[PDB]
């Protein structure tokens, strides 16, 4: 009670609590994004582009989860890459509940290619199944998804050479970059079961340095504004 | 995937050579251990507040 | 016949106190409801509780007895508490509107520089405006007509004080709230507006539903504020200037006087008893 | 090849031997034991300070100090007697889903989505906690870790293997392989010669620390196992799974004894622990409730309601005075 040791213990507890509160306030000022996608789906390219101008604002190599810390327009972003996590997603996907948005990356040029596990499995079909699984989890019901369609030029060359009917037999239209890209985009967007709660922002990755991060910033600001409107009761 | 089959069958044949006892004896041993230390379990029998560290000093 | 009036007033104070106290308790005992918006809503609930505990009983006694039987000093205390607490309730409404406007129109400020110190500053400014409106009639600047009739507790009817108090307590807040909520409405509409045919039809229907909801909610807020407080301030701005030829009917005058206090009862319903988080917290407490 | 035929033959032989060794169920033996009765526990301490979901906790051997891990990248050493934060260790990676307290009370460990088990030195010359060593080598998320001694630590990860580490050197002394799914839980025997691990392949295995081989295999569940804990005797253990069913397995009998299930619960178990005498089996559930089970009767004796989101971790002191449950609402609660 009044002993010196008890006073010292209470003082240390109060100091630690103040430090914890300060760290929590500092961490609450950060926007968290989850990066997903197939293996060779252009994930690293998007990470490099986002960190080209802004990076980080005897440790052992982790390779489990990779954090990218970049700031744009006075807004702090954190991206978590779980590509190297080879295990069941069901056991740790709930750790990312509460992220502002999910950055899903899929390559347009792998529709012709097939997985190495078996020949009769399209890579784009694997990406679609992953998108369906991650867009309808019980944890990400309120979380918006930012969809990036990488490798537009390779896809254009491939559809110039090879037709799109192999990946989508039901498809019936002219083989052109615009129409095929629109078809792929709408096919990915039709997997969103929670139409009323979440929204999908689709962008085609471009060689310009700042356009992709600008699109991400616009999507995050739109998500924040719509969440505020919902809290206020006007949305 | 045939090399792992040999390891699996070796593990199975190794797991089947252990001595086993009757379930009645094991249940009796568990019950005896439970009843022997029942007096020393503060959770089973609520402790008086005089010597309860988490309520009163 | 006075028994009916007494029981109606008593149940009015009882409901107001119960609602405001429930809102304050729910905010206090829940960790989930501890953000800036709920802090402002809780301060508004506390102000309404002060109106219902410190002002409504004396006003109800005045209504029932149809005369003031408590004293001149008690009359001054009642007037000061009445002007201070009710002006505060209005400026809490304006502060909530301002916070919503800042959150909706400035996401960067919402993420970075939005801290509970902002809520504390807004509450302090509201109470400071309340004091600036309530104090000066006490420190002079009051006509002797207030003390001329001992069997009455009317607010000072000086033209300058009437203009000052009415403007700074209802009319400046009204314009501020109208401008802020108009900007908020424009922002909401801009956000909403911005087989393939089935998806397009579904999106159009969803946009129409959201537009109807963002019209209804804004209408509820603004209409409640207007229909609660506007008639009394129109009366208080018109009658003092026109001393004669503007007799006020007793029943209509009493209804106009007592309409303003219903805002302190309807405020928790609109700002607290509607959002989902408060309902979940109340269900958990129940 | 044709080895599947002899494999299934050996499986049938093992099942036949287990059925032959089973004569009377545990329910029949303990029919004459009087019921434990209703167990009423009231919250005694509420430990506050975490700002995110809590995934693990562990009690010290002195039964006064406990450690908790949460998503805010903090590892807090509490003082359960006075609710005083003794330490607050900032983690390099905020994705942590396990923690352990050394038996000597000198070290504390944690691990998570990053595949590294970090060892923190508590008692140092300057009084400031510093990273003693980082243990790398797993290829999946680290699910559990237990200090076998002041120098040896055993870890279980999501790469379907468990490993024994030497903290002084930092290399894997022994690797335990054989699981066909992610290993989610681990518990050490009181004599620290064997340990059991429950994995996502709906099976639990008994390992020998020195030999590094799977001694026995237990398969009763229908879904992945999220928790495990030895009986205080050291000859039995209890597992919790997403099937919403806790089971008691016996090492000597090499089979299943009791099933703890109720029709009103359909949510999986996240944590399992025993009382000091072994009569009470406490389990945490996904419906933010904790149920106290009669280990010898399979009848509920109480409910430790009071949490909000989900009870994720649970533990019982060595002296048995108190039970601490941590949940996703960022609160530790001491029950007693
Ligand atoms: C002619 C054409 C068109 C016009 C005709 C018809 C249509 C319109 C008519 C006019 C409208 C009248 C009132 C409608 C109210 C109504 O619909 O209420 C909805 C249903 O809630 C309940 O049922 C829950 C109710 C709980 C009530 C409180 C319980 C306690 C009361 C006593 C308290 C004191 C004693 C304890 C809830 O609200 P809502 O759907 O109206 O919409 C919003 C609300 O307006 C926003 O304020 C709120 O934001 P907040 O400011 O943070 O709260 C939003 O979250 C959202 O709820
Ligand atoms: C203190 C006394 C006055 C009791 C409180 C009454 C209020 C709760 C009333 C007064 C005016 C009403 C509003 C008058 C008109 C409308 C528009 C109405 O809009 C529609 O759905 C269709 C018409 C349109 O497009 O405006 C929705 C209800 C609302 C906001 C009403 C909600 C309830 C209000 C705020
Ligand atoms: C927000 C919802 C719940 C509606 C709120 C309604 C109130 C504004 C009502 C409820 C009881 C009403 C009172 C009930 C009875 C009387 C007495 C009545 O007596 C008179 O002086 C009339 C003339 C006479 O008979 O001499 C004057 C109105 C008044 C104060 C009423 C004023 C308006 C009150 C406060
Ligand atoms: N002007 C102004 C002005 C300016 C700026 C302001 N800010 C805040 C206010 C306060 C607004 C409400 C004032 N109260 C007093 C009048 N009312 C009342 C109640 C019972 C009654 O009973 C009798 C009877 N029995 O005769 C008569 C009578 C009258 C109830 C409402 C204000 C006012």
């Amino acid at each position: 009670t009044l002993s010196a040791e008890d006073k010292a213990a209470v003082e240390r507890s109060k100091m630690i609590d103040r430090n914890l509160r300060e760290d929590g306030e500092k961490a609450a000022r950060e926007v968290k994004l989850l990066l997903l996608g197939a293996g060779e789906s252009g994930k690293s390219t998007i990470v490099k582009q986002m960190k080209i101008i802004h990076e980080a604002g005897t440790r052992v190599k982790t390779t489990g989860i990779v954090e990218t810390h970049f700031t744009f327009k006075d807004l702090h972003f954190k991206m978590f890459d779980v590509g190297g996590q080879r295990s069941e997603r069901k056991k740790w996907i709930h750790c990312f509940e509460g992220v502002t948005a999910i950055i899903f990356c899929v390559a347009l040029s792998d529709y012709d290619l097939v997985l190495a596990e078996d020949e009769e499995m399209n890579r784009m079909h694997e990406s679609m199944k992953l998108f369906d699984s991650i867009c309808n989890n019980k944890w990400f019901t309120d979380t918006s998804i930012i969809l990036f369609l990488n490798k537009k030029d390779l896809f254009e060359e491939k559809i110039k050479k090879s037709p799109l009917t192999i990946c989508y037999p039901e498809y019936a239209g002219s083989n052109t970059y615009e129409e095929a890209a629109a078809y792929i985009q709408c096919q990915f967007e039709d997997l969103n079961k929670r139409k009323d709660t979440k929204e999908i922002y689709t962008h085609f990755t471009c060689a310009t340095d700042t356009k992709n991060v600008q699109f991400v910033f616009d999507a995050v600001t739109d998500v924040i504004i719509k969440n505020n409107l919902k809290d206020c009761g006007l949305f | 995937s045939i090399a792992q089959a040999r390891k699996l069958v070796e593990q199975l044949k190794m797991e089947a050579n252990i001595d086993r006892i009757k379930v009645s004896k094991a249940a009796a041993d568990l019950m005896a251990y439970c009843e022997a230390h029942a007096k020393e379990d503060p959770l089973l029998t609520p402790v008086p507040a005089s010597e309860n560290p988490f309520r009163e000093k | 016949y006075q028994v009916i009036t007494s029981l109606l007033l008593g149940t009015l104070i009882f409901c107001a106190v119960l609602g405001n106290a429930c809102v304050v308790a729910a905010i206090a005992l829940e960790r989930s409801l501890q953000n800036v918006a709920n802090y402002l809503i809780g301060s508004l609930a506390v102000t309404d509780l002060m109106v219902s505990v410190l002002v409504l009983p004396m006003a109800a006694l005045y209504q029932v007895l149809n005369k003031w039987t408590l004293g001149q000093v008690t009359c001054d205390l009642f007037i000061a508490l009445d002007v201070l607490c009710c002006t505060s309730s209005i400026w809490h409404l304006c502060a909530i509107a301002l916070d919503r406007y800042w959150a909706i129109t400035d996401p960067i400020d919402y993420v970075n520089k939005r801290t509970p110190r902002r809520a504390a500053a807004l509450i302090s400014l509201t109470w400071l405006i309340g004091f600036l409106i309530s104090i000066p009639p006490m420190l002079g600047w009051r006509t002797p007509e207030d003390r001329s009739d001992p069997d009455a507790c009317t607010i000072s009817k000086d033209h300058g004080y009437t203009i000052y108090s009415t403007f700074g307590a209802f009319y400046i807040p009204l314009l501020l709230m109208l401008v802020l909520y108009g900007r908020i409405f424009r922002a909401a509409r801009f956000r909403i507006r911005k087989k393939n045919e089935r998806n397009a039809e579904a999106k159009r229907k969803m946009a129409l539903a959201r537009e109807r909801k963002t019209v209804k909610t804004l209408g509820i807020i603004m209409g409640t504020f207007i229909l609660c407080w506007l008639p009394f301030f129109i009366v208080a701005l018109v009658l003092p200037f026109c001393e004669s030829s503007c007799h006020m009917p007793t029943l209509l005058g009493a209804i106009i006087n007592w309409l303003g206090y219903s805002n302190s009862l309807l405020n928790p319903v609109i700002y607290a008893y509607f959002n989902k988080d408060f309902q979940n917290a109340f269900k958990k407490i129940i | 090849d044709q080895l599947r035929q002899e494999a299934e033959q050996l499986k049938n032989q093992i099942r036949d031997a287990r059925k032959a060794c089973a004569d009377a169920t545990l329910s029949q033996i303990t029919n004459n034991i009087d019921p434990v009765g209703r167990i009423q526990m009231r919250t005694r301490r509420t430990l506050r300070g975490h700002l995110a979901k809590i995934y693990a906790m562990h009690w010290g051997t002195d039964s006064r100090l406990l450690v908790s891990a949460s998503q805010d990248g903090k590892l807090i050493i509490w003082d359960s007697y006075t609710t005083n934060k003794v330490h607050a260790i900032p983690l390099r990676s905020s994705w942590v889903m396990t923690c352990a307290y050394a038996p000597s009370g000198n070290y504390v460990a944690c691990g998570g989505l990053d595949n590294i088990c970090s060892i923190y030195n508590l008692k140092t010359r300057e009084g400031n906690v510093r990273v003693s060593r980082e243990l790398a080598g797993h290829t999946g998320y680290l699910s559990c870790c237990r200090f076998l001694d002041d120098n040896q630590i055993v870890t279980s990860s999501g790469d379907t293997t468990c490993a024994l580490w030497d903290i002084e050197t930092g290399q894997q002394t022994t690797t335990f392989t054989g699981h066909t799914g992610d290993v989610m839980s681990l518990s050490l025997a009181p004599d620290t010669r064997l340990f059991v691990s429950g994995a996502c392949d709906a099976s639990a295995k008994l390992w020998d620390v020195r030999e590094g081989m799977c001694r026995q295999t237990f398969t009763g569940h229908e879904s992945d196992i999220n928790a495990i804990c030895f009986f205080p005797n050291g000859n039995a253990f209890a597992t919790g799974s997403d099937d919403a069913t806790c089971r008691l397995f016996d090492l000597r009998a090499d089979q299943e004894l009791m099933t703890y299930s109720h029709d009103n619960i359909i949510c999986g178990i996240t944590s399992v622990s025993f009382s000091k005498s072994g009569r009470l089996l406490l389990a945490g559930y996904d419906d933010f409730n904790c149920n106290v089970w009669d280990a010898l009767k399979a009848d509920r004796a109480g409910v430790l309601a009071g949490h909000d989101n989900r009870v994720s971790c649970l533990g019982v002191t060595d002296d048995g005075m108190a039970v601490a449950t941590g949940s996703w609402d960022s609160f530790l609660k001491i029950w007693n």
